[PDB]
RNA sequence: GUAACGGGGCUAAACCAUGCACCGAAGCUGCGGCAGCGACGCUUAUGCGUUGUUGGGUAGGGGAGCGUUCUGUAAGCCUGCGAAGGUGUGCUGUGAGGCAUGCUGGAGGUAUCAGAAGUGCGAAUGCUGACAUAAGUAACGAUAAAGCGGGUGAAAAGCCC
RNA sequence: CCCGGCGAGGGGAGUGAAAAAGAACCUGAAACCGUGUACGUACAAGCAGUGGGAGCACGCUUAGGCGUGUGACUGCGUACC
């Protein structure tokens, strides 16, 4: 492949991280860090190790170098809704989903 | 002995489920379309098709009017001339000629106009 | 205090319309390689003139 | 060392 | 089934419809609405019919069977190693075939 | 092969001009609108698109039926409640021949798109020549 | 909110009388086909060419079918040159259907006519599990709140002094 | 062996018929949620389909007005049980 580097669960929602990794896409690879390392919150750090991966992973599987690359595809898919139960008052329902999300990010070239 | 009705499953459903002119939502997503969307079309097509032969009928005879009444005398008197003329008289859709071969039509107008007692 | 039909996917994002974060517009500092927050100076060691914390 | 190959180096050996 | 105990939810209340009996056919684990017992199936033909118009093999499988020779006696007590021997006495092979 | 008459996406337009002044009132609207759809027009099956420019003039002269002139009223309604409704005379509205009295025409046609900007193709003015400011570009 | 022509508008685009023209429904007609049913020709179980004709339809009556599982059929037949289940597409019948086929699948499938019914689902505030949505919203459980410095640590407001 | 925090998890490499078989593991449908691309869409009224039907995107016929996603615009037109 043109080097990949997924996560797997990691725990933190679909929409929550579909956010962050929208800034990444198009340009990037060098811009990888800069625009994560600053842009705040949590979702946007569980990308800044799947990018350091998807780079060393292009210095192994792929012989490509740390300045090229592109980041031609990212998407966050819906990981298993990790379920449990909450109290409340009387009890009724506490669906409470601890929701999760796989990561996959891919860098290649022009 | 068994049935595991689960094999005629989607075989029954995909069957119609394949009705995705978009439609929209479960109107081609789920079984809201059930029939309540396809059984729909599935009737709309019945009439609102059957309807066309009067929907292209009135059509022509608007043009047909505009033509002869643009040469003098309109789709009312017009047809009268035409009809009073046995082997000499055909009927619309081709009385659309007034749009690809005027003079032809414009000539018909004559023959109609003159037949007029 | 409840709806009656289901707020379709279509509308799913017609709130979501606005969010899709925006990121940066950063600059460097005369002394780090290309770091610098938008207001704090050299991350690279930490300073602006000199002895900000522990430097050179 | 090009400021990303640097962000590397400086750390890949703040390991060794 | 393990139909043990009656009624789960009350009748009225909570909404979720008129609930009654863990074994309910409609439900999930027991209750097969109908079904049945062992039961005979087995029919009953008269005599006039069984004994009725049987064989016709000479009539339709006409060209196929109505043969008659002898019972096969050199047929030595217990052996089949070559029952293919006498099964050349029709040479009409495994062809389903039987006797009496 | 199969008939019907095509109508490109239009592909034809015009440049006519008509006075109004002559006390013809409303009856004018008709071929002022059919000719805005396609009467005289015996080609270009409408129903989908079509068109045909016109430019009326002055308008502040059209005798109007009989008594109508004094009485006919219009009613706008702003819907900003406060209990609206705005009765207004022909007499009083002919004190401003804009969108109206000449836009007793936007009501003689399709409405909705098509019939929408199928009527802006009218153009009004209230004094023919002298301030027929419109495109001089060739009329009839 | 005009709001007692549906409207735009009509002094005819209203009314009386009179008359020709035309628009107009699945009605009728024309034409290609379907089925049920009396006749003509022909062949000739028959059908088929034609032909008179009939087919709005809830309760319900009656009559043909479609396919699912199992059964002999059968140690027959497909099948690792890929069966079943998924997934695209194509052709075909009034239909329930079917046949062919790409792809994925990794052993199984079952013509033909016969037989047995755990024979077909959207509804039952139906059982079950999976997933939506309000929604990244209300909420983090006592208004006895804290602040700084150091340590270890991937990271400290929350642990250690 | 590589990224990682001596984690999760993942990328190479090995195995092997196959790892699209990786242990949450056979086939892997549905509801539901993402990423790619094409048409449509910011003067526009309603069970959202129907009849038209332009235009674009696309494959086409040594024209012959074609297949496909699309569907501006315009005749009807208030799901089922
Ligand atoms: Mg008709
Ligand atoms: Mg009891
Ligand atoms: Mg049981
Ligand atoms: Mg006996
Ligand atoms: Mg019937
Ligand atoms: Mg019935
Ligand atoms: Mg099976
Ligand atoms: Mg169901
Ligand atoms: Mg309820
Ligand atoms: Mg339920
Ligand atoms: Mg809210
Ligand atoms: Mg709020
Ligand atoms: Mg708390
Ligand atoms: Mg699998
Ligand atoms: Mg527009
Ligand atoms: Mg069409």
């Amino acid at each position: 492949m043109e080097t990949i580097a997924k996560h797997r669960h990691a725990r933190s929602s679909a929409q929550k991280v579909r956010l962050v990794a929208d800034l990444i896409r198009g340009k990037k690879v060098s811009q990888a860090l800069d625009i994560l390392t600053y842009t705040n919150k949590k979702a946007a750090v569980l990308v800044k190790k799947v990018l350091e991966s998807a780079i060393a992973n292009a210095e192994h599987n792929d012989g490509a170098d740390i300045d090229d690359l592109k980041v031609t595809k990212i998407f966050v898919d819906e990981g298993p809704s990790m379920k449990r139960i909450m109290p409340r008052a009387k009890g009724r329902a506490d669906r409470i989903l601890k929701r999760t999300s796989h990561i996959t990010v891919v860098v290649s070239d022009r | 002995a068994r049935v595991k009705r689960g094999v005629i499953a989607r075989a029954r459903h995909k069957k119609i489920l394949k009705q995705a002119k978009g439609y929209y939502g479960a109107r081609s997503r789920v079984y809201r379309v059930a029939f309540q969307a396809v059984i729909k079309a599935g009737q709309y097509a019945y009439r609102d098709r059957r309807q066309r032969k009067r929907q292209f009928r009135q059509l022509w005879i608007a043009r047909i009017n505009a033509a002869a009444r643009q040469n003098g005398i309109s789709y009312s008197k017009f047809i009268n001339g035409l009809k009073k003329a046995s082997v000499e008289i055909d009927r619309k859709i081709l009385a659309d000629i007034a749009v690809f071969d005027k003079v032809a039509f414009t000539a018909l107008v004559e023959k109609a106009k003159a037949a007029l007692a | 205090a409840v709806q009656q039909n289901k707020p379709t996917r279509s509308k799913r994002g017609m709130r979501r319309s606005h969010d899709a974060l925006t990121a940066v517009t950063s600059l460097s500092v005369d002394k780090t390689s290309g770091e610098k927050h938008l207001r704090h100076h050299i991350t690279a060691d930490g300073y602006y003139r000199g002895r900000k914390v522990i430097a050179k | 060392a090009s400021p990303l190959k640097q962000q590397r180096i400086r750390q890949k050996v703040e390991k060794l | 089934v393990t139909g043990s105990g009656k009624k789960p939810w009350r009748q009225k209340g909570t909404g979720r419809a008129r609930s009654g009996s863990i074994k309910s056919p409609i439900w999930r684990s027991g209750g097969v609405t109908f079904a049945a017992r062992p039961q005979d199936h087995s029919q009953k033909v008269n005599k006039k019919m069984y004994r009725g118009a049987l064989k016709s093999i000479l009539s339709e499988l006409v060209r196929q069977d109505r043969l008659i020779v002898v019972e096969k006696f050199s047929v030595e007590a217990p052996k089949t190693k070559l029952l293919a021997q006498k099964l050349k006495d029709m040479a009409l092979e495994d062809v389903l075939i039987i006797t009496g | 092969m199969k008939t019907f008459t095509a109508k490109p996406e239009t592909v034809k337009r015009d440049w006519y001009v008509v006075d109004a002044t002559g006390k013809t009132l409303g009856r004018l609207a008709t071929e002022l609108a059919r000719r805005l759809r396609g009467k005289h027009k015996a080609e270009y099956t409408p129903h989908v698109d079509t068109g045909d420019y016109i430019i009326v003039l002055n308008a502040d002269k059209v005798a109007v039926t009989g008594n109508k002139r004094t009485d006919k009223v219009y009613y706008h309604h702003t819907g900003h409640i406060g209990g609206i409704k705005q009765a207004t005379f022909e007499e009083m509205i002919a004190r401003r021949p804009e969108r109206v009295i000449e836009i007793a025409v936007k009501g003689m046609l399709p409405k909705g798109p098509l019939g929408r900007a199928m009527f802006r193709k009218l153009k009004v003015y209230a004094g023919n020549e002298h301030n027929h400011a419109a495109q001089q570009p060739q009329v009839l």
